DNA sequence: CGATCCTC
RNA sequence: GAGG
């Protein structure tokens, strides 16, 4: 989605259609302010979310005691030293996937042979 | 360390799974009604929305969080000003009412004081957004049987609750005695 | 089943199939509100082979798009015709429906509404999601098929 | 000197412990059938180790001889019948 | 808040391994989280290690 | 609570043989298990008799009356 | 018998395999759980039994 | 436990007693079998005190 | 040797050291 | 409005 | 309060 508020006001915008020149804007209920919108896209749901699994991903986390170590070497640097953990994504209907946190670099890979990722 | 007074906050998520317009009221003691979330935040001294949310979401790329509080946005959206969101609450001594009852009833661990709100409305974001965090199902509901969580009340704390107590009591007396000698 | 054609694994499939309740929340990933004022011409890339078609055998700039899991739509009896059919059969006039082959890469749907209409179409997919019965009967949750 | 420190569950949640100090961390590279199944170190991450298991016990539970070889339950009886025997309480 | 914990954490820890800070104080950092906590207060059942 | 007279298994006389044990084990510092056999304690009913007696009078008399 | 210990040992070790396998099965992403269960609960389902089967 | 990394799906991490009680169970095997155990003497609590009402 | 590790034998007089200082209702005179 | 039997 |  990614959503602005108002240079002025930081207070939340909301959307206008020109009407006219059939074009999607943004406008300030606290002030005058209008800006153009970058994206078409003004809501989005996701009931099947990919969000969350790699949450928790912070510098320190090879310092993580609690946290276990894979022989899995890194596809990015070649690095065997790694941490990893199953998704975050505390719900129910979820994957026994893995996702490994390359100590040497910070990449994250997975588990996965069925989905790709971008993370 | 002072007396044994408490007051229990409830951030309630409204809207069942499922149901459009999800809203985030709040409990006050002593007053009547909820409170959306915004209005709390508003009669402390958060005016603007992008701060109000600044204070509950902690990542900016976070728009499903963000689209979370979209309705709270608007639930106070008639409000914006301190003034008349501690009107909200509740002459004109209505205010002042909803003012002590923010510093002295709302959030009385932090501090009962008064020149704070900032480290109260912060705290009430960080409510807000572990509310959240479970109800995106990213986190898991509180496990109230975790012992770390418990606290087990020996001889000394005991014994500190009726002395507390019974010395008030021998203090009231000396009073009632003081009181007495009118002449 | 049927007397028949009881010991019958296919039959039974189906009857699973045709009792088990099933929502459009169940087969859906996600649901975006875009800003499609041309209906002809797409802002989406990807849907641009969608809009070609549905010409043939005064809307709304707002366009309301869902993106079905292949997954789901297999372990029911579900094609994009069948839940297509369906959100058209609801609302009958005040909404227009294009979407996807079932054979095409993303399963997509396509809705448009026939002043404050940004407001109109977040109600219409909540009403989608939570009160659309696509098959099945009411109540029955989820059915599995024993031996 | 900080060779021990004290932990609350709270902590606990942050820690890794080893269970014997040997036994959980010498090294690695012919057995004994009649001893137990003892699993691996297989975590190596570790920043306590535990003074001796059996202290996960109390008072009536440290008089029972192999509690490791019993039935859950009978422990349980156990520690509620030596609260029912007899014998010196105290010199006096 | 605190920006490097990872440095506050390994002070406080000497401190209370040392005695300057009381050994029955509990200090608990969440590096996933970005948290520390800490308490000094009564009722909590501890154990040594 | 002084050494029973007699093994109540058996019947083999034990009150006599207490001092004797303790002075075994102190002057003559013999372990447990030859001290018992020097007594003639061999059947494990008159063994557990003395090895396992706790000489609680010790503790009663300490008391001033 | 010492040779009953070491066949109840090795029953055990292939019961640690099997949970270990459907694991690596389902780290990988290739466990797909039947009609009406989560794939969590299937594979939930799978490790208990083998582990009951092995003490049986 | 804390003595168990995070994630740990394993037969000896979630409650598996290998051991015999002749072989004797270890520490972690020991809790475990006491938390099962204590379910057990809750719910013969609750079913003599249920069981009797239905009698009634 | 002074710097040589532990042993499982080894815990008991750490035991030993707690109790002999804490006794065993430490929890209630505390 | 209910919530196993016994006596101390 | 303790017993099955
Ligand atoms: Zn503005
Ligand atoms: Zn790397
Ligand atoms: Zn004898």
């Amino acid at each position: 989605t990614t959503f602005r508020f108002c240079r002025d006001c930081n207070n939340m915008l909301y959307p206008r259609e020109d009407k006219e020149n059939n074009r999607l804007l943004f406008e300030c209920r606290t002030c005058s302010y209008v800006e153009e919108a970058g994206s078409p896209l003004v809501y989005r749901h996701e009931l099947i979310t990919n969000i969350g699994e790699t949450a928790g991903v912070v510098q320190d986390i090879g310092s993580d005691p609690t946290l276990p170590r894979s022989d899995r070497e890194c596809p990015k640097c070649h690095s065997r030293e790694n941490v990893f953990f199953q998704s975050q994504q505390r719900r129910k209907d979820t994957s026994m996937v893995l996702f490994f946190v390359c100590l040497s670099c910070s990449h994250i890979f997975t588990s996965d042979q069925k989905n790709k990722r971008t993370q | 360390k002072g007396s044994r007074f408490i007051s229990t906050l409830q951030v309630k998520l409204y809207g069942r799974e499922g149901s459009s317009a999800r809203t985030i009221k709040a409990t006050l003691p002593y007053i009547k009604q909820d409170i959306p979330i915004v209005i709390i935040f508003r009669a402390l001294g958060i005016i603007p929305d992008g701060e109000i949310l600044e204070h509950i979401c902690y990542d900016v790329n976070d728009w499903q969080m963000l689209e979370m509080l979209k309705p709270c946005v608007e639930d106070g959206f008639v409000i914006q000003d301190r003034e008349t969101a501690l009107d909200f609450i509740g002459k004109e001594k209505r205010i002042q009412y909803a003012k002590d009852i923010l510093q002295k009833e709302f959030l009385p661990h932090i501090t009962q004081l008064e020149g704070f709100e900032s480290r109260k409305a912060f705290f009430l974001g960080y409510m807000i957004n572990r509310l959240l965090l479970c109800a995106l199902d990213r986190k898991d509901q509180d496990d109230r049987d975790h012992f770390g969580k418990k606290r087990l009340d020996l001889a000394g704390p005991l014994l500190a609750q009726l002395f507390k107590t019974l010395f008030k009591k021998l203090t009231k007396d000396i009073f009632r005695y003081m009181q007495r000698t009118v002449e | 089943l049927e007397p028949g054609h009881a010991a019958d694994q296919e039959q039974a499939k189906l009857i699973r199939s045709a009792i088990e309740h099933t929502t459009l929340k169940s087969v859906t990933i996600a649901s975006e509100i875009y800003y499609d004022p041309d209906p002809r011409s797409t802002v989406i890339p990807e849907d641009e082979e969608i809009i070609q078609l549905h010409f043939s055998l005064q809307q709304s700039p707002w366009l309301l798009r869902l993106e079905l899991d292949r997954a789901a739509m297999n372990d029911k009896d579900l094609t994009m015709g069948q839940v297509g059919e369906r959100i058209k059969q609801t609302f009958k006039n005040d909404l227009f429906v294009i979407w996807s082959e079932d054979n095409d890469e993303k399963l997509i749907i396509r809705c448009r509404v026939v002043a404050e209409e940004d407001h109109m179409l977040k109600k219409i997919e909540n009403t989608m999601l939570e009160n659309i019965t696509l098959r099945g009967v009411e109540n029955i949750e989820r059915v599995v098929m024993m031996k | 000197e900080g060779l021990v420190e004290y932990i609350d569950a709270e902590e606990e949640e942050s820690i890794l412990i080893a269970m014997q100090p040997e036994d959980l961390e010498p090294a690695e590279a012919d057995v004994d059938p009649a001893k137990r199944i003892r699993v691996s170190h297989h975590a190596t991450t570790f920043t306590h180790c535990e003074i001796h298991p059996s202290m996960i016990l109390g008072v009536a539970a440290s008089i029972i001889p192999f509690p490791d070889h019993n039935q859950s339950p009978r422990n349980t009886y156990q520690s509620a019948m030596g609260k029912q025997a007899m014998g010196v309480f105290l010199t006096n | 808040v605190h920006r490097n914990p990872a440095r506050l954490m390994e002070t406080l820890r000497t401190l209370r391994r040392k005695g300057d800070i009381n050994p029955e104080v509990s200090m608990i950092r969440d590096i996933r989280e970005k948290e520390l906590k800490i308490f000094t207060d009564a009722g909590r059942v501890y154990r040594p290690l | 609570m002084i050494v029973p007279v007699r093994c109540f298994s058996c019947g083999k006389v034990v009150g006599d043989k207490w001092e004797s044990y303790l002075n075994l084990l102190q002057e003559d510092e013999l372990d447990e298990g030859t001290a018992l056999s020097r007594l003639g304690l061999k059947r494990y009913c008159c063994r557990r008799m003395i090895l396992t007696h706790v000489d609680l009078i010790e503790k009663f008399l300490r008391y001033n009356p | 018998d010492g040779p009953t210990m070491r066949e109840i040992t090795e029953t055990i070790a292939e019961a640690k395999k099997k949970v270990l396998d459907v694991t690596k099965e389902a780290q990988a992403n290739l466990l797909t759980a039947k009609h009406g269960m989560t794939l969590r609960e299937s594979f939930e389902d799978n490790v208990v039994r083998f582990l009951n089967e092995a003490r049986d | 436990l804390p003595h168990f990394s995070k994630d740990d799906y394993s037969p000896e991490s979630k409650g598996f007693v290998e051991n015999s009680y002749l072989r004797g169970l270890t520490p972690q095997e020991f809790f475990f079998h006491a938390m099962g155990g204590r379910e057990g003497l809750i719910d013969t609590a609750v079913k003599t005190a249920e069981t009797g009402y239905i009698q009634r | 040797d002074e710097s040589a590790p532990i042993t499982a034998e080894d815990s008991w007089a750490v035991i030993s050291a707690f109790f002999r200082e804490k006794g065993l209702v430490s929890q209630q005179l505390d």
